[PDB]
């Protein structure tokens, strides 16, 4: 990993945090309602769950293939994100932000269709709504053709078990080898930059032993079934 | 003791030497048979034996179980775990040729395969030495050449299918016919919506089943195999469900055809810049049951309905296949006198599969256009 | 035993009608200590 | 479509059988004839029962046997049972004279020909 407290775009020293890794059986229900969302089954003429399941429209039909059709109209009606709402009916569910153009905050933007720096253009590159445009010549280029489904291992089944091992590393300005699972630090002094300047860099190698979990969530006692890996950042004050 | 037959019959039946169009009627009939009878106590002689029956040694396939038990040369063990087994295979390969026109050749084919395996355990009564069958069951395969061209060119896609609409509609007609066959018209046919069988409350597990089909007879729902198999066949063969066959198997194969026509060249193409012209068309359709078997739930017990309130069926299968293939649908192979030869070919196929495990129809359609041009520019100078 | 699919929720079974649904499979047991990997497993499009 | 009708034939056959053997049977509006030998201490369309029944033809040839208690859902059985069983408590015994249309129908099954009258002796031992 690259130390974020050394280079030109370094973070403030007060912006410390933690990165957590989870290994094991992790719930695929990203929007926790007990139902498996797949956006290739949505549409105006498709049967939905008769009471709306707390996050938007969920198709009531059994999923068969995680694939869209080529018809642009069905794609527009379907590629609406994990919530199942086409950004105009999202205000009924996300009532605290109904006045915005994207109440759910899941709109996708191509990195060449945005403005600003590199990080600014990738800010909405992982949105699940509008990220599967039929035409590759669309100014909002798709970046994927697969529907967004709450099933990650592609076994057609949505797992809801949360039995995993948890590891954690700190992210601090002055990390050194010997603690925080740090095994190596390579300091690079003279980096040639496209603008003609130079910057300092610091690469840190982490080796977190799998056999020594920091915590255990749920009932998992061995490593014979490790199906999912999650990593999340927390504890930071500003952009990192 | 094991027995086996390999019957085979071949007939050419040259119709030669308005019906004189037929020339040859090739008939092939193969019949394999086999019998395995365990627990056969007696031994054999130096030159052989004829103890069970002289026919069995030469492949009679007649019933020797009861005779063997009566004569007392079957095992007296009352927990015999070995099963009497019988195998049978029939293959019919009728072929014919027709010459309705001097430059028009027609080939007709008729195919029918039927394989049947029966297996059963048995005991011999200690008194009277009587053969007692125990849990006999049957399975096998079926296939027959059919004609389903009446729905071949009907458009079928994600938004419309006339044949599938007919499949949906024929379910009630077939259910009513089966109910009249079961309830002998002496009383009103009980249905899921009448007073005697009212729709239950929302808590009853049968509420959804009863609501999904209110006008259908009690034992014949929309999901009954015996209801939607003949409906499927009638819908995708173009037949009428009011008179179509409700049987699982078919007896008479429907011919598939191959037509060749070198006839248009005879009209005026002798000096009309054509040196060759021929039309070709093929149609081959088959209806296949990959694995049917007997049902142990179809017995003498009063239990006659399953969890879906459907009457138990005597013969059950997982899938039925309707395969249709125009190979080719058309073939125009003509050579011009300017050394330009063109071979155009349209091929079509359908691979319908009805699955009773999930009651789903998987339709695989295929179209292929092939065009081939050949030309020779003469005396090109570089 | 009381897991008989024929006697699902008849008089004293350990299964409800919710055992037939993937969404409510967990609530389909009349028992108390039932887990989604020990007592039962679910598949949505299992192939034969 | 080559159906048969067996209502009148079954009715007259049952009358003849009740004439031969001195038994008095009440008639259900659906054509079922039942004789309740005794009762106990009713099962509904949704109820699992246990029976030691035995079923035979007019000639006395038994077509189905159950010497030990067998469990049935009472909704998967023939209509004749559906109309006869709810007439009594546990421990009671009944004799049913189910016709064809209330039994196996006009086509029947193996060992039971179409249009056959079925005589059942049922001992309901549990309504669990």
């Amino acid at each position: 990993v690259l130390d974020p407290y050394v280079g030109n775009g370094e973070s403030p020293a007060t912006n410390a945090g933690k990165i957590y890794f989870n290994l094991g059986e992790i719930s695929e229900d990203v929007l926790k309602d007990g139902r498996k969302q797949y956006e290739n089954g949505l549409g105006p003429d498709q049967v939905m769950v008769n009471p709306q399941p707390l996050w938007g429209d969920v198709p009531a039909s059994q999923s068969l293939i995680y694939a869209f059709d080529t018809n642009p109209d069905n794609r527009k009606n379907q590629d609406v994100g994990l919530d199942g709402l086409p950004s105009s009916r999202e205000g009924s569910i996300y009532t605290n932000y109904a006045g915005e153009a994207d109440p759910a905050g899941d709109d996708y933007t191509y990195y060449l269709n945005a403005d600003g720096g590199v990080l600014e253009r990738y800010k909405n590159y992982n949105g699940t709504e509008g990220n599967s445009a039929v035409s590759i010549n669309d100014p909002n280029r798709g970046s994927t053709t697969l529907p967004d489904v709450e099933d990650i291992n592609r076994d057609n089944t949505m797992s809801t078990i949360n039995a995993y091992y948890e590891y954690s590393i700190d992210v601090k300005p002055g990390m050194q080898v010997g603690e925080n699972y740090i095994t190596d630090i390579r300091e690079v002094t003279n980096v040639d930059l496209p603008n003609g300047g130079t910057t300092n860099a610091r690469w840190i190698q982490f080796k977190i032993p799998v056999s020594q979990p920091q915590n255990t969530i749920g009932n998992i006692t061995d490593f014979r079934s490790i199906r999912f890996m999650r990593m999340f950042m927390t504890g930071f004050n500003s952009q990192m | 003791i094991q027995n086996s037959n390999s019957n085979t019959l071949t007939t050419t039946l040259n119709m030669n030497t308005v019906l004189t169009s037929i020339k040859n009627v090739q008939i092939n009939y193969t019949k394999n048979s086999g019998t395995v009878l365990p627990g056969y106590t007696p031994s054999v002689g130096f030159l052989g034996t004829s103890k069970p029956s002289l026919g069995f040694v030469f492949g009679s396939q007649d019933d020797v179980r009861y005779e063997a038990a009566k004569r007392g040369w079957l095992t007296t063990y009352q927990d015999f775990n070995q099963s009497f087994t019988q195998v049978s295979n029939k293959l019919l390969k009728v072929t014919a040729n027709i010459d309705l026109l001097p430059d028009l050749k027609v080939d007709l084919s008729m195919d029918r395969s039927y394989s049947e395996n029966t297996s059963e355990q048995y005991s011999v009564d200690p008194s009277t030495n009587e053969y007692k069958p125990l849990s006999p069951y049957t399975y096998g395969m079926f296939s027959i050449s059919t004609v389903m061209i009446k729905t071949a060119f009907s458009p079928s896609d994600e938004t419309q299918s006339a044949a599938f609409d007919d499949f949906r509609s024929n379910r009630l007609i077939i259910a009513n016919r089966l109910a009249e066959g079961h309830y002998g018209s002496g009383v009103a046919i009980p249905r899921y919506g009448d007073a005697n069988n009212p729709i239950p409350a929302e808590t009853d597990p049968n509420y959804a089943v009863y609501t999904a089909n209110q006008g259908y007879p009690i034992g014949y729902t929309k999901s009954n195999q015996a209801v939607l198999l003949p409906a499927f066949l009638a819908a995708y063969t173009g037949s009428d469900a009011s008179s179509s066959s409700t049987n699982i198997f078919r007896s008479f194969p429907i011919p598939n055809w191959s037509i060749k026509y070198n006839g248009l060249m005879r009209y005026k193409y002798f000096k009309d810049k054509f040196k060759r012209f021929s039309l070709q068309h093929n149609y081959r359709a088959s209806y296949t049951i990959n694995q049917f078997r007997s049902n142990f739930d179809y017995n003498s017990s009063p239990k006659v309905q399953d969890v879906n309130t459907n009457f138990y069926n005597e013969i059950i299968m997982s899938n039925v296949n309707l395969v249709e293939q125009f190979s080719p649908l058309i073939r125009m192979d003509f050579e011009l006198k300017s050394s330009l030869r063109v071979l155009s070919e349209i091929k079509k196929d359908r691979a319908l599969s009805m699955s009773f495990d999930n009651n789903l129809l998987t339709e695989v359609k295929g179209m292929e256009y092939i065009i081939g041009l050949g030309y020779r520019f003469k005396d090109v100078i570089f | 035993n009381k897991y008989d699919p024929a006697t699902i929720g008849q008089a004293g079974s350990f299964l409800n009608s919710n055992i037939r649904e993937i969404v409510t499979a967990k609530s389909g047991f009349n028992n108390t200590n039932v887990s989604e990997a020990t007592d039962y497993s679910v598949l949505e499009n299992a192939r034969k | 479509d080559e159906v048969k009708d067996y209502t009148a034939e079954n009715e007259k056959e049952i009358v003849d059988y009740l004439a031969q053997n001195n038994l008095t049977a009440q008639r259900t509006n659906s054509g079922l004839y039942y004789i309740i030998t005794k009762e106990g201490s009713h099962p509904t369309l949704n109820s699992n029962i246990t029976v030691i029944y035995k079923g035979y033809f007019t000639n006395g040839k038994v077509f189905d046997e159950s010497t030990e208690g067998v469990s049935y859902s009472l909704r998967t059985l023939i209509p004749g049972w559906k109309e006869g069983i709810p007439l009594l408590k546990s421990g009671g015994e009944i004799q049913l004279f189910v016709p064809a249309h209330l039994g196996y129908g006009s086509n029947g099954n193996k060992t039971v020909p179409g249009g056959a009258v079925l005589i059942f002796e049922i001992t309901l031992v549990s309504v669990n």
